[PDB]
């Protein structure tokens, strides 16, 4: 089915378990920083 | 834009100024962003 | 006689509302100056590519060819790691499309010399979908549309990886915000060189 | 190496001239305060110089007794890039610049007055012509077989000789 | 030949020899060169038309 | 004859009222050397600049936007020098200034009128008369801006202190 065991898709999240807002130090989202901005 | 002063700017001097400013602009940006290119490296 | 794009200019000349996306934006005059096939052509042109770009960096964020040589999540590094000789090889394939697909006609002086030949119609339908001749304005206007957007979110794209030395997603998800200590814009005259 | 000549990397009259070429610079520099305007034009132009230096030592060039590089132009692969590969952008873009005049030249025959072309420039049909010369190798071997690159020899003006 | 018609000279030294020209008018007298042809380019005197006669003149 | 501004003078030629908030002053006679047009272009574009300005004066010294740090207009002007968005607004108005030439470039061609973008989303303008009386304001208000956006630079170079700040104060 080409591909394979050896060599095969590498499929990773780029979210990286966090959320699109209300987040901690780890993940500053682009809304966290339209957040950050409008609270200062 | 008047069409008698496009038609001056495409003149024979004004083009050839400009055409060979911008072949003498693109020389001297390549020369500065990648300098000293004795040889095409490979 | 006013545009529509631009209410205060007047409508452009070989723009009519024939084609898809014609909203009466040519403030420049362009289409005045150049032939609207050619113009149609080379904005599908770069549209499809566009297309193809910003789903590619997207996708490239997401999913990867396996090996160390496909790794690179950020897409201005996989210009660099994937290897030279299928680079190349994709170069050469573009460019022996760009031949066929064109059927030898592919100058501004030859292009369009059959009058059957249309703008960006490059007999390219292999699953028939524009078969439907009623969705043909829609899919022509929505090709169109799905172009311009993806020739400005790649540039944006690129722009935003030069800035932040990160893949669009994960800059998304990991954003921080431009210092302005570095990537000042311009500055090779101010100080006079170096 | 080839012709006697040492690669550059390894020959002590390169090393010497870097070691020189550093050494006039670094006394101009010796006169300036560190932060002063010309004393940070001074080292840019220090790391351009090493840079330089840096680059053709690892480039495969062959330098010669007297320290400076030397181009081999014999047609060896191995020294392709000297003359033959920017040889070869050359011809592509003088053939361009020759296909996209001439092409030019033949259109302005053609005209409704044909020297008023060539001293006011019909600017779009000449970036028209800008735009063909990217295959003018095709273009114009295809336009010599047709019989349109070469006219006969009883339609050209020559003197009675 | 005949008037209008394009023409190429044969006279060897003629500044438009072997080039193409276009007749303007051929006399009828007793003329030696009645075909008078007009060209395109001028000649280094600026003369852009020369009486020619037929021999020195062949349709094209 | 003469001017309905100045009594004493005669009124310019190139001056005849079609222009919205004419009354003839134009003793220097810019308009008997230069098209009118473009002058009219141009008053209006320095004083939809300044009634930008003048506005944009006692909104920053009222509210600064939290991401940006508190300070004074001048010193503002300075910040977004070092800072970027001063070349970030430079860019904008640049941009929009293409298609402002290309406007002006109608004007010159008689298809346009001088200050006008067709800018009315909020459709203020109604008809003809009304139309009239806004743009007999818009330029009234557009050269009264000028002269107050220069006082009010004029004044802080002088007293370091803000509009709002000077009218409290003294
Ligand atoms: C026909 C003769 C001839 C030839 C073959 C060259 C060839 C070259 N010159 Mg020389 N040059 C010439 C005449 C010539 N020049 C003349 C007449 C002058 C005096 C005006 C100069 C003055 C001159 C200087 C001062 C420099 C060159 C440079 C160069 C290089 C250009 C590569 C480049 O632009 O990379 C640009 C980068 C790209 C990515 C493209 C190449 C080795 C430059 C160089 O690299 O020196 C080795 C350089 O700095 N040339
Ligand atoms: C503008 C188009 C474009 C360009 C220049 C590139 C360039 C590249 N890609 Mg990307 N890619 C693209 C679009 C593009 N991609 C799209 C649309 C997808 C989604 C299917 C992907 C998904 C993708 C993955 C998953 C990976 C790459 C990778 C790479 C690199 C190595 C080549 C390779 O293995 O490709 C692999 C290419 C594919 C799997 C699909 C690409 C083919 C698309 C559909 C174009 C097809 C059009 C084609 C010309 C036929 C149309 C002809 C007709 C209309 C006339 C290289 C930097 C690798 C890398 O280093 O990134 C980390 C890698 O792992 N590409
Ligand atoms: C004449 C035919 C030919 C041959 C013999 C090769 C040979 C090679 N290629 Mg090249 N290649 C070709 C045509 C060819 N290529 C064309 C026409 C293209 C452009 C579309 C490419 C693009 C290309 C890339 C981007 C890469 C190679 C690589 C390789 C090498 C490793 C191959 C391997 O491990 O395969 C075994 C692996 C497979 C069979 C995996 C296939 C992966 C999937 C099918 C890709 C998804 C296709 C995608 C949807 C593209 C659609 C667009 C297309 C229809 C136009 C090998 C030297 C690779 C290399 O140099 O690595 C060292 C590499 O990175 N090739
Ligand atoms: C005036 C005499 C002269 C001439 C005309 C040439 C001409 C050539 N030499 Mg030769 N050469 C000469 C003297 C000469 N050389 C001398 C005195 C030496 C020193 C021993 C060399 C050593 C030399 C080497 C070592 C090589 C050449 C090669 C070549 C070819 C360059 C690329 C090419 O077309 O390959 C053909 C390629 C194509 C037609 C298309 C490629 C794209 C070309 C035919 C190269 C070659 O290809 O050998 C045949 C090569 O490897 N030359
Ligand atoms: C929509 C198009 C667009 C884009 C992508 C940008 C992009 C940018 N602008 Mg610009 N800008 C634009 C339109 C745009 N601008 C327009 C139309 C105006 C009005 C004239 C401005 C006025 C402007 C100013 C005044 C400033 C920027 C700044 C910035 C930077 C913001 C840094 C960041 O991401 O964190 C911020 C994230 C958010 C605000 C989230 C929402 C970035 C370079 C700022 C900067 O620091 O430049 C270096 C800055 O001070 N921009
Ligand atoms: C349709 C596609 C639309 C593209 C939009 C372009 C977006 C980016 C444009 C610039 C963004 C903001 C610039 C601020 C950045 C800026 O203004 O920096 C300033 C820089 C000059 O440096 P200074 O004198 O400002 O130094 C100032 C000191 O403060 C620091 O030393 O201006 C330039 O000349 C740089 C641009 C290159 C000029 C030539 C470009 C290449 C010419 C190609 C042919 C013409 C194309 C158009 C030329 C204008
Ligand atoms: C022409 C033009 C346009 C265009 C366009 C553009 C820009 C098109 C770009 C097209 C692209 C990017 C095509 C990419 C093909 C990739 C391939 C075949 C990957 C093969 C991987 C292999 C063989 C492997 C392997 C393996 C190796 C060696 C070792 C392992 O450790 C790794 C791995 C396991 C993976 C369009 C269509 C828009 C419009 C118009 O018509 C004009
Ligand atoms: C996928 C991917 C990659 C890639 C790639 C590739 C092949 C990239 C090629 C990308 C292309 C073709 C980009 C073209 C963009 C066109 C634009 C922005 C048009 C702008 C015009 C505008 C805004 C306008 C206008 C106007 C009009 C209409 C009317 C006028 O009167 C006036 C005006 C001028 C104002 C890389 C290599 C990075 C690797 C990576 O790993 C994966
Ligand atoms: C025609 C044809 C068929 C076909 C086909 C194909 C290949 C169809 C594929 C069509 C595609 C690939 C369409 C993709 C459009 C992408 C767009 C519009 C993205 C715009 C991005 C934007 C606006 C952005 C942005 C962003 C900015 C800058 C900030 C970033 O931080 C993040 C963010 C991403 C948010 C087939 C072959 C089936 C057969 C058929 O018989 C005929
Ligand atoms: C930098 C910055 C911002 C900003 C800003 C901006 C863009 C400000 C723009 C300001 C502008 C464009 C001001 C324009 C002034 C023109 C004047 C006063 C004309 C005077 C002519 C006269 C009196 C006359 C006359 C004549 C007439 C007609 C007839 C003639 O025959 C005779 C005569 C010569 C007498 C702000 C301020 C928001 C704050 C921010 O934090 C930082
Ligand atoms: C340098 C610089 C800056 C700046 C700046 C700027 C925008 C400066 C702008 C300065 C301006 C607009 C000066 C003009 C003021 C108007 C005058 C003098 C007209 C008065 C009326 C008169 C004379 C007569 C009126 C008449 C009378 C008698 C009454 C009737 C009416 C009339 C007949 C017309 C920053 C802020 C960016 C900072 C940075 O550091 C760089
Ligand atoms: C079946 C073939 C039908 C047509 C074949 C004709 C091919 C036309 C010219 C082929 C040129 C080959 O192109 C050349 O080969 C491969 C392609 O990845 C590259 O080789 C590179 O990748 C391979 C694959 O892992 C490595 O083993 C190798 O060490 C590395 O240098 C070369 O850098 C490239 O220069």
């Amino acid at each position: 089915a080409l591909f394979g065991k050896g060599s095969m898709i590498v499929v990773e999240d780029p979210r990286d378990g966090c959320g699109a807002y209300a987040n901690s130090g780890a993940c500053h989202t682009f809304l966290d920083e339209i957040g950050d901005a409008l609270k200062k | 834009m008047d069409s008698n002063f496009l038609k001056y700017l495409s003149t024979a001097p004004v083009l050839f100024t400009v055409w060979l400013s911008f072949t003498a602009s693109f020389i001297i940006e390549a020369n500065r962003f990648f300098p000293d290119m004795l040889y095409f490296p490979m | 006689a006013k545009s529509k794009a631009v209410p205060f200019l007047s409508q452009p000349e070989a723009l009519d509302g024939s084609m898809a996306g014609d909203v009466g934006f040519d403030p420049f005059g362009i289409s005045s100056v150049i032939d609207i096939k050619w113009l149609r052509e080379s904005e599908l042109k770069h549209g499809r590519i566009c297309m193809l770009a910003a789903t590619g960096c997207l996708v490239q964020e997401v999913v990867h060819l396996p090996g160390p040589a496909f790794s690179q999540k950020m897409a201005l590094n996989a210009w660099a790691a994937a290897p030279r000789g299928g680079m190349i090889s994709i170069l050469v394939a573009i460019g022996l499309i760009e031949m066929i697909s064109n059927r030898f006609a592919l100058t501004a002086t030859d292009m369009f010399a059959n009058p059957n030949r249309v703008p960006g119609d490059l007999g390219f339908d292999p699953l028939s979908l524009g078969a439907n001749p009623a969705n043909r304005a829609r899919f022509e206007l929505s090709e169109v549309i799905h172009g311009r957007a993806a020739m400005m979110g790649f540039s944006g794209m690129v722009h935003q990886m030069i800035v932040s030395k990160q893949a669009p997603i994960e800059q998304l998800m990991h954003f921080k915000a431009v210092d302005s200590s570095l990537m000042k814009l311009g500055g090779a005259a101010g100080n006079l060189g170096y | 190496d080839v012709a006697g000549l040492t690669p550059c990397g390894e020959s002590k009259e390169f090393a010497r001239r870097l070691d020189g070429s550093v050494k006039k610079l670094q006394t101009r520099l010796s006169k300036y305060e560190a932060g002063t305007p010309p004393a940070l034009a001074l080292q840019k132009q220090i790391d351009k110089t090493k840079n330089r230096f840096d680059r053709y030592g690892k480039a495969g060039l062959l330098c010669g007794t007297d320290g400076l590089p030397h181009l081999i132009t014999d047609g060896r692969w191995t020294h392709s890039g000297e003359f033959v590969i920017p040889g070869l952008l050359f011809l592509y873009v003088a053939g361009w610049i020759g296909w996209v005049g001439r092409s030019y030249v033949l259109f302005a025959r053609t005209a409704d007055k044909p020297t008023e072309k060539e001293i006011i420039i019909d600017v779009p049909v000449a970036l028209s012509f800008v735009s063909t010369g990217f295959i003018w190798p095709f273009s114009a071997f295809k336009e010599f077989t047709s019989g349109n690159l070469i006219v006969p020899a009883d339609e050209i003006t020559v003197s009675p000789r | 030949v005949k008037r209008g018609s394009k023409v190429r000279i044969l006279r060897k030294e003629s500044y438009w020899y072997q080039d193409i020209g276009t007749v303007a008018t051929i006399d009828t007298s007793g003329i030696r060169y009645p075909v008078v042809v007009r060209f395109e380019k001028v000649s280094y005197s600026g003369v852009n038309t020369n009486n020619f006669s037929l021999d020195e003149v062949v349709e094209v | 004859d003469f001017s309905a501004a100045v009594p004493f003078l005669k009124r310019p030629s190139n001056l005849d009222g079609a222009y919205i908030g004419d009354v003839g002053f134009d003793p220097l006679g810019f308009s008997d050397v230069f098209d009118l047009r473009v002058l009219r272009e141009a008053e209006l574009k320095h004083g939809r600049f300044a009634m930008l300005a003048v506005l944009g004066f006692i909104v920053q010294e009222l509210y600064t936007f939290p991401f940006f740090p508190k300070m004074a207009p001048v010193d503002a002007h300075d910040y977004f020098v070092k800072q970027g968005g001063g070349s970030q607004i430079i860019f904008w108005i640049s941009f929009v200034e293409l298609f402002g030439v290309v406007a002006l470039f109608e004007t010159l061609q008689g298809k346009r009128e001088p200050g006008d973008f067709a800018f009315d989303p909020l459709g203020l303008a109604k008809d003809e008369a009304t139309l009239e009386r806004y743009r007999l304001a818009e330029v009234k208000h557009a050269r009264l801006a000028m002269i107050a956006i220069g006082g009010f630079i004029h004044q802080y170079w002088v007293t370091k202190q803000t509009v709002l700040e000077q009218l409290g104060n003294f």
